[PDB]
RNA sequence: AUAUAUUUAUUAAUAUAUUAUCUAUAUUAGUUUAUAUUUUAAUUAUUAUCAUAGUAGAU
RNA sequence: UGCUGACAUGAGUAACGAAAAAAAGGUAUAAACCUUUUCACCUAAAACAUAAGGUUUAACUAUAAAAGUACGGCCCCUAAUUAAAUUAAAUAUAAAUAUAUUUAAGAUGGGAUAAUCUAUAUUAAUAUUUAUCUUAAAAUAUAUAAUUAUAUUAUAUAUUAUAUAUUUAUAUAAUAUAAACUAAUAAAGAUCAGGAAAAUUAAUGUAUACCGUAAUGUAGACCGACUCAGGUAUGUAAGUAGAGAAUAUGAAGGUGAAUUAGAUAAUUAAAGGGAAGGAACUCGGCAAAGAUAGCUCAUAAGUUAGUCAAUAAAGAGUAAUAAGAACAAAGUUGUACAACUGUUUACU
């Protein structure tokens, strides 16, 4: 513990002046560097293209379709077994395709919703 | 330590109402505001009057909104590209409806 | 909402004892149901099952 | 030495004593989850 | 054993012409998590460099963890000599301190806040931060250049990255030297192949 | 007050509404020690090394045709 | 100390003062003197020092002759064990010391 | 001859360069689908280089980036995955516990930009406009936990 | 150093106001300290806080 | 002392759970929410990283981003141990089952490569515990090759200058603080004698899966019926001081709270001081008071010879003479019982 009778201890050791090596980097940072308000980054600069794929993703690139923008559930039947019956192998694979692709569709605007 | 009985319907209210002590009283020492003719304490300022002028003082002793240049001048749309919207928590959104929960000043009635 | 039950079926048997609400029980169901629901929105006449 | 605090929860111990499995794999954790059926329980196990 | 890299200390312009593992170029990193920036001498880094940076964290600016994933290269910047990107490596590392500790409530007032007084956020990530990096990288080479053939260049991540090349960035300077804003390539996964698009970035001007 | 308009104690919680409930609910990924590993079914696909990393079985990754 | 004041142990400066050799030694693999209960059955017996059990020739069946090498202290006995090596096959063995 | 890394980087950008998958492609033909992927609106943490999904819980991330290849024709560079934690719910205090569902959703970075179409205003569409389901929430409440002399009291 | 005024032939000199006394590199891994280098990076008057009212003498 | 429900009484009584707050403004809505300034409290923490746990409580639904190198799981490997498993006839057994052996599981442990970045696949072929002393070496000064006194003494890197392969490599020389601390090295003292388990060349490969990642974690977010002065694992823990992680302060960070404002009777608690006296108190000096160095000296009778007694009591040096931070340090002896360090009625 620190008391009455405690003398102070000795100065460090130094290395003498013509010793010492000369330090590696000697020119540091400007001194007339300033704060500068901050440069937000803008869409000016991007080209977002036109036929992105994921566009692909919307209908009409609509954020969201509308109820006239929707297809009306009387014009609007899904297919019969019996007319799936006649189609070909690849005519169905892409059928399903695209129902999958309008699910995804759907999907994304129904958890919007 | 504890009660003995029941108490009863008289000697709880007896004790309660009987005592003038114990009662509320009038406030006799009501009188009219200089400034506004309506009814205030005695001895007191008029909290409408005094509180017109905080509000005075406040719109002239404004210290000065910090708007940022760079902020202030971005596009709509790159605006909403960096700074999107959230959903608040349930306690966020209490915490918005503050007319729920904090009490403005009434007015005092006009003195005759 | 914020609810993300709606890509899920979580908590099915739950589901299915509140969805399947016996009939002699089907007045308190409905009382609670009519209170919340505003004059323009209610009917007077029978939700008949499926 | 205050007492109260006799349940310390570590999810391992939990599931290795009392989980579906450790029931299933015993006769007596099999009979257990029989007569827990029977009475008609919702969770059968941790 | 050796224990120290050539990451494990600041190297001044000698010991990069003694070694040249890279070319004379400074590299920025994006923080993913909190939107933090990271400079550095080299295409690598390590804890020290976090240190050195992150010296004064709070709620708001908090010391990054080192999880390689979360960073990512916001930016290279090359330049015309080894001494000259050293320079600029102090100089940016100056803007930081005087951002965090000796200039903080002028940072402070320059920034975005939201409604209850915060620098914005959505969850921990703060995006002024990255923007007062690329400010303070445009001041940091001016400064630099003011002090003051290869044409140096800044190779971005991103070019949406930039405020905008007319407020910002068209200084006459810059204009003079022939400071060309490229961009890296993104034929491949930019986050998984870093290190060897850095690599051949490097091989590229030299 | 940890919510300005409840001054008075009511019966509410610091969070959530009630603090019991059914404590015998399978386990998610998030739940457990380090050493507890559920998994989502998504990753039958290669094989564990021998050191601890993975190695890719091409024939038995799921393509889209 | 006077947990010391009667503490004797015989010195025996000959003995080996390192490990025994690696391939002789099996765990010495404790019970608290528990039967496979799980119950004491054997009182008095826990958790003393960690062991290795020593793989000593009691059969005694090679033959030819052998030399001690070394003598050395074994925890698993009161005895001490000497380590032979065969002259002409070169193989190692522990035997209990005479 | 060359490193792993750097090996694979070549790959990649060969895979570019025909207009054939950037990736190896594996041997389990899936060809009827049944997967759904939620594009979703980007965080303030991404760039419009970027694009994020709700996902399957069992899809992979080579899964999903197969998928985007081949269903859609667009290029995912690299991929995150990030599986959000299920909290507790229930309808009411008198019914059982359980937890939402834990739900996958997968970052990509993909060589050209992208920003989402603005939202419409609430005149202009019908579905996308939350006064309405939002004061019916309301009524419901006050309704059901209307006790008393509340009853009198005028609706919000 | 910046900002505002005055002189001088934007520059320097003066006056007032505000802010600052940091920083970075060397000495064989790390931390601290020391010195050197780097930088404009100051030493006197007078206060306050904390240490049982910090302790003590009076009051 | 019936059961259930409802509602009284005590009573608008106690209490509101260790706590430092003030103003201005958000807002002519705020003791309680947010901001700014001031003030305070924690600071080998009330900080910063984490483990376990949990109604996701988070800076939130537009949500916690990984091929791997001071990244974990998963995986390989096994310990303790476990297994309606394993072997005409493994053995035993009223049934259940139990035993032995195999195999399989089983982390709290072991596990290749890596910034000059690194490549894990397939096929083929033959380490208890503690210690770093003394000597010796050379270096720096005094005196007259040798003596005396003092530090230094295995490793960790940049610079400069040489010699060999050809500005990239290898080796040599010289230049360069103190005090802690790390890892890796070497040599080695003690008895209590110190885990288990999973090959190498060559060719051909490698498009790098899944899960964890928020915040909270000496706590309002876990275990205690409560936002409970309790319980809860690990690592950093600014400097100044010191033998030190003691003690004081507190740079930074965090915090100032589901009670406030006043008044401060009697009385209680937790503190501070006290004339003259000094155990007269009391079952009993219970409680309180009492420390004239903590470093360096010095230190008796007895005694089982162990500075056991001893940290002896007294006492000295340094410091201080009117005193003037905290913390460590609180006498001497006789007898009964028990050798001693330990253990015991979790809650008398
Ligand atoms: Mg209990
Ligand atoms: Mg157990
Ligand atoms: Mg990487
Ligand atoms: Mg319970
Ligand atoms: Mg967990
Ligand atoms: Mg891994
Ligand atoms: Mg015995
Ligand atoms: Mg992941
Ligand atoms: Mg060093
Ligand atoms: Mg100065
Ligand atoms: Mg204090
Ligand atoms: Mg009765
Ligand atoms: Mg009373
Ligand atoms: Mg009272
Ligand atoms: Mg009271
Ligand atoms: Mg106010
Ligand atoms: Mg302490
Ligand atoms: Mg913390
Ligand atoms: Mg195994
Ligand atoms: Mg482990
Ligand atoms: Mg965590
Ligand atoms: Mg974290
Ligand atoms: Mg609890
Ligand atoms: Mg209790
Ligand atoms: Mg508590
Ligand atoms: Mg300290
Ligand atoms: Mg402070
Ligand atoms: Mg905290
Ligand atoms: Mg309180
Ligand atoms: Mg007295
Ligand atoms: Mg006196
Ligand atoms: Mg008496
Ligand atoms: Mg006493
Ligand atoms: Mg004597
Ligand atoms: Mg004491
Ligand atoms: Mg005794
Ligand atoms: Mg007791
Ligand atoms: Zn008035």
């Amino acid at each position: 513990a620190r008391t009455k009778f405690t003398k102070p201890k000795p100065k460090q050791p130094v290395l003498p002046k013509d010793k010492i090596r000369p330090p590696t980097q000697l020119t540091h940072h400007s001194n007339n560097l300033r704060i500068t308000e901050p440069i937000p980054p803008t869409t000016s600069n991007l080209r977002c293209p036109d036929d992105h794929p994921l566009w692909q993703f919307f209908s009409n690139k609509k954020f969201i379709r509308s109820a006239d923008d929707l297809p009306p559930s009387s014009h609007i039947r899904p297919w019969s077994i019996p007319e799936l019956r006649h189609k070909s192998f690849n005519d169905l694979h892409s059928l399903w395709y695209n129902c999958l692709r309008e699910q995804n569709v759907l999907a994304r605007e129904n958890h919007l919703l | 330590a504890v009660p003995k009985k029941k108490v009863s319907h008289q000697k709880k209210r007896q004790k309660l109402y009987g005592p003038g002590k114990k009662q509320l009283k009038m406030i006799h020492h009501l009188n009219k505001c200089p400034s506004c003719g309506h009814y205030k304490r005695a001895n007191t300022l008029c909290m409408y009057c005094v509180g017109q002028i905080s509000h005075i003082w406040k719109t002239h002793t404004a210290k000065e909104e910090i708007k940022p240049r760079q902020e202030e001048e971005l596009s709509e749309l790159d605006q909403r590209v960096l700074y999107p919207g959230r959903r608040d928590t349930k306690y966020t959104k209490d915490l918005k409806d503050k007319d729920n929960y904090l009490e403005r000043r009434v007015r005092t009635l006009k003195k005759d | 909402s914020g609810s993300y039950q709606h890509l899920s079926n979580v908590g099915s048997r739950v589901m299915k004892r509140l969805g399947n609400r016996p009939k002699n029980f089907l007045p308190h169901s409905e009382k609670f149901i009519k209170k919340s629901t505003p004059e323009f929105m209610k009917s007077d006449l029978k939700e008949v099952d499926e | 030495k205050s007492r109260g605090n006799t349940y310390q929860p570590s999810t391992l111990k939990r599931k290795r004593t009392f989980g579906f499995l450790a029931r299933a794999k015993s006769k007596q954790g099999s009979k257990i989850l029989k007569r827990r059926k029977l009475k008609g329980r919702w969770f059968l196990s941790h | 054993m050796k224990v120290n890299h050539s990451i494990s200390r600041f190297r001044p312009a000698s010991w990069f012409e003694k070694t040249k593992i890279i070319p004379p170029q400074v590299y920025i990193f994006r923080n993913l998590e909190y939107g933090q920036v990271l400079y550095s001498q080299f295409p690598n880094f390590s804890q020290t460099q976090v240190d050195k940076l992150f010296v004064r964290p709070n709620w708001s600016n908090r010391k990054p963890s080192l999880r390689r994933d979360i960073w990512k290269c916001m930016c290279v910047v090359n330049l015309q000599n080894y001494k000259q990107s050293v320079h600029l490596y102090q100089n940016l590392c100056r803007l930081r301190y005087l951002r965090d500790v000796a200039q903080r409530k002028e940072s402070d007032k320059l920034r975005k806040k939201d409604s209850n007084g915060h620098v914005w956020y959505s969850g921990q990530y703060r995006p002024t931060y990255c923007q007062e990096a690329v400010a303070d990288l445009r001041e940091s080479l001016l400064k630099v250049f003011e002090n003051a053939a290869k044409k140096p260049s800044i190779y971005w991540e991103d070019p949406w990255r930039m405020g905008d090349k007319d407020k910002h960035w068209n200084y006459d300077v810059f204009n003079a030297l022939g400071l060309e804003h490229k961009l890296i390539q993104r034929v491949g996964n930019i986050a998984r192949e870093e290190s060897v698009i850095l690599k051949e970035l490097a091989k590229l001007e030299s | 007050l940890t919510r300005p308009w409840k001054k008075y104690r009511d019966g509410e919680l610091f969070y959530g509404l009630s603090k019991v409930g059914n404590k015998r609910v399978p386990l998610t990924t998030k739940q457990g020690n380090k050493t507890m590993y559920k998994g989502t079914r998504a990753s039958g696909i290669g094989r564990h090394t021998k050191f601890g990393g993975y190695v890719i079985n091409w024939k038995k990754v799921r393509t889209y045709v | 100390s006077p947990g010391l004041r009667w503490y004797r142990s015989p010195i025996y400066p000959y003995l080996y003062k390192g490990r025994p050799v690696r391939a002789l030694t099996v765990v010495r693999k404790k019970h608290g003197g528990r039967n496979n209960s799980g119950k004491i059955t054997v009182r008095h017996q826990g958790g003393g020092h960690r062991n290795r059990t020593r793989l000593i020739d009691f059969n005694r069946w090679e033959g030819g002759a052998q030399t001690v090498q070394r003598i050395e202290y074994d925890p698993g006995r009161s005895s001490h064990i000497a380590l032979l090596k065969h002259n002409t096959t070169g193989e190692l063995s522990y035997i209990i010391a005479c | 001859d060359i490193n792993v890394s750097e090996k694979i980087y070549k790959w990649t950008k060969a895979g570019i360069e025909q207009g054939k998958e950037h990736f190896k492609v594996g041997g389990n033909k899936v060809y009827f689908p049944k997967a759904r992927i939620i594009l979703l609106r980007p965080n303030a943490k991404h760039t419009p280089y970027q694009a994020k999904f709700i996902v399957p819980k069992s899809f992979n991330k080579l899964d999903l980036r197969d998928y985007l290849y081949h269903i859609y024709g667009l290029r995912a560079m690299n991929i995150t995955t990030q599986l959000l934690h299920g909290k507790f719910n229930r309808m009411n205090l008198q019914t059982t516990r359980f937890r939402e569902p834990q739900i996958k959703k997968m970052t990509i970075e993909m060589e050209e930009p992208f920003i989402w179409p603005e939202e419409p205003r609430p005149d202009e569409n019908s579905f996308w406009d939350s006064t309405t389901p939002d004061n019916m929430e309301k009524y419901r409440e006050e309704r059901l936990n209307c006790l008393g002399s509340d009853a009198n009291k005028p609706g919000t």
